[PDB]
């Protein structure tokens, strides 16, 4: 039950945004998706019905990233107005707001345990904050410039990130630096545990990294050895995620296409003409046979899996 | 197939034996002979825009122009969001240039030479192409007392950053630092071999060996000998480093550089980046003013077309004619400086940034004047609708006939609004052309330029109004009176200069022989706490950030000692860190106030300027003309002979001034006070007292007529006696 | 979801205006509405948040009506200064201005395909224009007096018009004349497909006719028989429109009241405390549960629907 893959036409094509789209994510519990836009706004929709639910406005500058706790209550957002906003997804109100990043903050991520939140910003530093207080408890450093995005591993002991220095760094709450990309690195994805068998056929932990080279790479975290390199995207890579079972990798690039890859065979299988313009983000529903893609074109498309 | 091989063959032909040609005849020759040899040796093979790129696929594929334009526009929006955010329009040949710099950055040792006119974007385009190719950009900075040791330190630091750290680096620079004699040797060696001996001596050699050890360890190769590690360092420099030199199209400079640097013309790749062709001017004018409502359905075509851009549509549209005139007013500056060179004067460089500011001023003036004119017509409508209500509803008849003249004037102004919409575009065109192109000319040549522009527009049947002065349109009475109160001479030329110093797109130079313009510009902006310094002042380095952070305007003199550290300020290479605006100076990065302007002035009026300042600064000339000199020639002689008559003349002129202002204020108060009430005017009785109290204060017009009669009858004592003396003495001054 | 009816209190009451209201409409895609006015202004407010965004200037006299394209980019407006102005809602500046109308323009309507625009004015003529160029391609006539409002059908083939002549004229780009009205016909509205089944059992195409005779009459377009007549309005009717589901009719009149009419039962169902002064116009959002009413009372109140 790990082989439902997106296919056209889309289940829904929602065009409510007044500006381009920066992330799209599903709620852990309720059948709703949430997306952030360049208009300093977040939008919550129902993907099953394709009907607008609401808008958690409050930010001043472009909201670039959003993340959820597993419990589904606390929602994190970050924007270019120097701030990180934590919101009650039940009451639809900004619980609190944190400041301290010296310039635009690109990415945030609520840890699965729901006790702390990590943030990456243009000032080449990563900051770890208390979810319930908003106090900067930790500050990892060492990047030369913009930390484009940060992600913690499943247990949160280990954190990985990608910057413009082409050096995907991994460190414990530096353990490794991966520095053989040819260009800036946009997106990463901690590989799921379910891939441990399949990759053993294809060949930890195991880490993805998509870059402006049109090259997605899977890597060994413990040893840092580049394990493999999927190529075939016709433009910059912007998003990469594994299938639920670890049998396929879905990726999004600025080639106006969403690709589904079998990494065991090391080849593309499926290609979806997602949007007429740049595809900026994607996400895989953990259980349901649906996925989501958000593009520069202001349209969020919910794709049906068969 | 075979055809694809022919395509790549022809593309390499056109990118090796057409990029370095100067004139268009040579390019036509190359293209036509490529066609003939293709026909001869191989009996859509030759689609006109041979184009190849790797940005629509993972490898080197043919591409089409439209989707390439869309892609580069989106990627340039991302670039705006990331680095600079300077609005750049996309014309046709810029795509060709972008693909060419991309191709050379792909090649190892991809060094470039770009022969281009200053101001044509040969630096920022290269930065833009370098950004998406993972290529960081390092630009040299020039300060006062710049020596070769500082440049050597920069070269050491960056060679470490490119060799051992193993990050790809590009060097986009121009003549600014290259002037010194010691500069040329290091590049002559570096572009040739990739290694410059006698540069890393001392402890620098030891520490760069130490850094190369860890660099090689990270790469995965074990090296433990100094010479082989140095060879690896050299190979890494070959791998990573790129150098782009940008030069002006000077024959003497080209010959000197070919003599003193053969490797610069042997190893680098040549591109005659050149100046913008008329096709590029047409494209920029069309696309930058595409959003504006310059459409006239009732445009009638004349029989004779003044053609300055070929391949025009046979039936031209109104916007097409306007942009044709925009091309003409740029070729006219070429003709004017050709004349000024032939006569023996001093000519300034003709750069596309002049044209860009011309189009920007066109759009700005068009918007502002259309808005103001529509707003005043709205006031006219509501005033007429409030007077007609009064008519529909004795002291009322007295109050209705009291505003009879105002009603007549407003009703007469109403019906000519269609003609005022008709001639907004041409008037604004001539105004913007005078703002941008006529910065560095005297009165006679300015009049010649305006006359030629008027003749061209009349030949094209473009509607414009000639019964309006240049200074009257761009400035109203209030600011003119403020300027006259700010020690500005009362003449048309200095009026135009004050219009330049207030309504501009670029930061200006002032060409003043006497320094009176310095006093005028100090008094004008005195409310904003103006301060003055100079380039040679040692505290100017301290004063720059003090002016920039708090937004206080800064006045800087002696620009013949120009410091290039202001280059980011002139180009406005700003960034937005959310709620703050940040600027760079090479040494430090500082905030900017939203309201800030720097004033530059020149003392010697005959200084020839290098094109780097010519392309990025506008000009104003505080010269002296015939009637201008006659003015103070009559004032001085009258003061010397008859102090009483001069005092009377000054008092009469002054009293004319504020009373004209009072008349204008009364008209405005009678218009706005009439509109800002909805209660039927007749019903309101507080209203009648104020709206017939202000019409009664308009009887000071007869007093104004009284001192008008006095001044025009008492001036015959002077103007009929000192006229020949003033004329002869002005002729004496110019002789 | 076809049954949400307005109920008080007003969700938001926007009085940030210095003159009466003439028309109000929702933007088709973006969650924004716009309002016209007699002060030569067009105002842009976000109905989901009620915050002021901007003002559109450029007209010189009373803006008689405003219309939107299907795409949501091209905005059209007309005023009493003889001009019809086309506005780029993206750039917020008049792309082009139109001239040729002899006397006052009451309404304009962008055709659904978004290629032409049609106008109604006091010269008793109907003019159709090319949006992209501003050339007058054709002019329809036959009306005797001021054509107060004109509206095109959903397919653009038929265009309906009302005037002071009390005759609703329709023609295919006189097919029918509807002259039985007791007074001037003020406003009209084509019926949506959703009401086709409901009208069939209640008794195409099918059309409305709101009039100053304090009645609202439904009509058969092809043959011109007055299908019925709603009665109960105490003053001149100014706007009639159907519900999204076609089950109800929302109407406003100068009786300071907004009424909801169940035309199946031929009766008024609900009445709201519309405004202190006369009710200018209304509009019903296609999907979201929001409705707006702007009155000659210098206020633009938004009712929420339950
Ligand atoms: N095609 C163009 N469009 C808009 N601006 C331009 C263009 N070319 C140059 N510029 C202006 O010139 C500045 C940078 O020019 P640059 O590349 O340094 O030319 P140069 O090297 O000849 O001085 C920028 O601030 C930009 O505004």
């Amino acid at each position: 039950p790990k082989e439902w893959i997106p296919r056209p036409p889309e289940k829904y094509a929602l065009s409510g945004h007044r500006s381009p789209v920066t992330r799209v994510i599903f709620h852990p519990v309720f059948s709703v998706m949430v997306s952030a836009s360049e208009d300093a706004t977040i939008k919550v929709w129902d993907y099953e019905t394709g009907d607008f639910e609401r808008t958690l406005k409050g930010h001043t500058d472009s909201v670039q990233d959003i993340s959820f706790d597993h419990s589904g209550k606390l929602l994190a957002s970050c924007s270019a107005d120097m701030t990180i906003k934590l919101w009650d997804f039940q009451g639809f109100e900004c619980i609190r707001t944190m400041h301290g990043h010296d310039h635009n903050v690109s990415s945030v991520a609520i840890m699965p345990n729901g006790d702390h939140i990590v943030s990456a910003s243009r000032d080449k530093t990563i900051k770890m904050w208390e979810v319930q207080t908003g106090y900067c408890v930790k500050t990892f450093t060492g990047h030369r410039e913009w930390v484009r995005m940060v992600r913690p591993n499943q247990d949160g002991t280990l954190i990985a990130s990608c910057s413009n220095d082409q050096t995907v760094r991994v460190w414990v709450v530096c353990k490794a630096e991966l520095r053989e990309h040819e260009h800036v690195v946009e997106c990463i994805s901690w590989a799921p545990e379910s891939s441990y068998s399949s990759i053993s056929e294809a060949t930890g932990p195991f880490l993805l990294s998509g870059s402006r080279d049109k090259t997605i790479k899977m890597w060994d975290v413990s040893t840092g050895m580049c394990l493999m390199t999927l190529v075939g995207h016709d433009n910059w890579v912007r998003g990469v995620l594994f299938h639920s079972g670890g049998k396929f990798i879905l990726s999004c690039a600025d080639d106006k296409t969403l690709r589904v890859w079998d990494y065991k065979n090391k080849r593309c299988m499926k290609t979806l003409n997602a949007h007429e313009h740049f595809v900026t983000s994607l996400d895989f529903h953990k259980t349901a046979p649906y996925v989501v893609t958000g593009s520069v074109d202001q349209t969020v498309k919910v794709w049906e899996c068969r | 197939p075979v055809e694809g091989l022919i395509r790549i063959w022809a593309h390499e032909a056109l990118r090796l034996f057409q990029d370095r040609l100067v004139e268009d005849e040579e390019r036509r020759w190359t293209d036509e002979n490529i066609d003939t040899v293709a026909l001869k040796h191989f009996p859509k093979a030759m689609s006109r825009p041979i184009l190849y790129s790797n940005w629509l696929s993972k490898d080197y594929i043919p591409v089409d122009q439209e989707e390439l334009r869309d892609y580069v526009k989106a990627r340039l929006k991302v670039f705006y969001e990331e680095e600079l955010d300077v609005p750049l329009v996309l014309f046709n040949e810029v795509l060709d240039h972008v693909l060419r710099i991309d191709r050379i950055f792909r090649q190892p040792q991809g060094h470039l030479l770009l022969i281009g006119v200053s101001g044509a974007g040969k630096t920022t385009l290269s930065r833009f192409v370098a950004w998406m190719n993972g290529l960081s950009v390092y630009q040299i900075k020039v300060h006062r007392k710049y020596t070769g040791e500082d440049f050597d330190e920069d070269l050491r630091t960056v060679l470490r950053r490119s060799g051992c750290k193993n990050e790809k680096i590009a060097f986009i620079m121009d003549e600014s630092n290259v002037l010194d004699s010691g500069f040329l040797e290091r590049m002559n060696t570096l572009l040739a071999n990739g290694e410059v001996p006698g540069l890393f001596e001392g402890d620098e050699y030891a520490t760069l060996m130490t850094q190369c050890k860890e660099g090689a360890q990270k790469e995965g190769l074990m090296l433990d000998s100094h010479e082989e590690l140095y060879k690896w360092f050299t190979s890494q420099v070959i791998r990573n480093l790129h150098v782009v030199f940008t030069m002006n199209p000077s024959s003497e400079g080209l010959k000197d550089r070919a003599a003193t640097s053969p490797a610069l013309f042997n190893r680098c790749v040549l591109n005659w980046f050149g100046d913008w062709s008329t096709e590029a001017l047409y494209q920029v004018g069309k696309e930058f003013t595409s959003k504006m409502d310059l459409e006239k359905p009732n445009y009638i075509v004349p029989d004779y077309m003044p053609v300055v851009y070929d391949k025009l549509p046979q039936p031209p549209s109104h916007r097409e004619a306007i942009v044709n005139s925009c091309v003409f007013v740029h070729q006219t500056l070429h003709q004017a400086n050709a004349r000024l060179a032939k006569r023996g004067g001093r000519t300034m460089a003709i750069t596309p940034r002049h044209y860009l500011d011309f189009i920007n001023h066109y759009a700005n003036l068009f918007h502002e004047k259309r808005s103001e004119l529509e707003e005043q017509q709205m006031h006219l409508n509501v005033g007429l609708r409030k007077i007609k209500e009064t008519v529909d509803q004795n002291r009322s008849t007295a109050l209705l006939k009291s505003l009879s003249a105002e009603r007549e004037r407003w009703e007469k102004t109403s019906e000519t609004f269609k003609n005022q919409m008709s001639t907004i575009a041409g008037d604004c065109l001539l105004s913007a052309a005078f703002i941008a192109y006529a910065g560095y000319f005297d009165q006679q040549m300015r009049q010649n330029l305006f006359t030629t522009w008027s003749h061209h527009l009349q030949q094209a049947n473009i509607q414009f109004r000639t019964d309006i002065a240049r200074t009257e349109y761009l400035s109203n009475a209030d600011e003119r009176l403020r300027w006259q109160a700010s020690s500005l001479p009362a003449d048309d030329l200095c009026t135009e200069n004050a219009i330049m110093l207030k309504r501009f797109n670029r930061y200006p130079l002032i060409i003043d022989p006497s320094g009176q313009a310095t006093e005028f510009i100090m008094n004008e902006y005195k409310d904003r706490k103006i301060t003055r310094t100079s380039f040679l002042d040692d505290a100017f380095r301290k004063n720059l950030e003090s002016a920039l952070r708090f937004g206080n305007p800064l006045l800087v003199q002696d620009v013949e000692s120009y410091d290039p550290v202001l280059n980011p300020v002139l180009n406005r290479e700003v960034r937005r860190t959310g709620g703050r605006v940040l600027i760079t100076l090479g040494d430090q990065d500082i905030d900017l106030s939203p309201s800030f302007v720097i004033f530059l002035s020149t003392r010697d009026p005959t200084v020839e300027f290098p094109p780097d300042l010519c392309s990025r600064v506008t000009f104003v000339n505080f010269t002296v003309t015939r009637s201008s000199l006659q003015s103070q020639c009559l004032n001085e002689v009258l003061k010397a002979e008859r102090p009483d008559v001069d005092e009377k003349r000054s008092d009469l002129l002054k009293l004319q001034g504020e009373f004209q202002l009072r008349l204008r204020q009364l008209e405005k108060s009678l218009l706005q006070a009439l509109n800002e009430v909805k209660g039927r005017i007749l019903d309101d009785d507080t209203i009648i007292t104020t709206l017939e109290n202000l019409k009664r204060e308009a009887a000071e017009v007869t007093r104004k007529v009284e001192e008008t009669d006095i001044v025009m009858q008492e001036v015959e004592t002077v103007s009929q006696q000192y006229l020949p003396l003033s004329t002869a003495c002005s002729s004496i001054y110019f002789t």
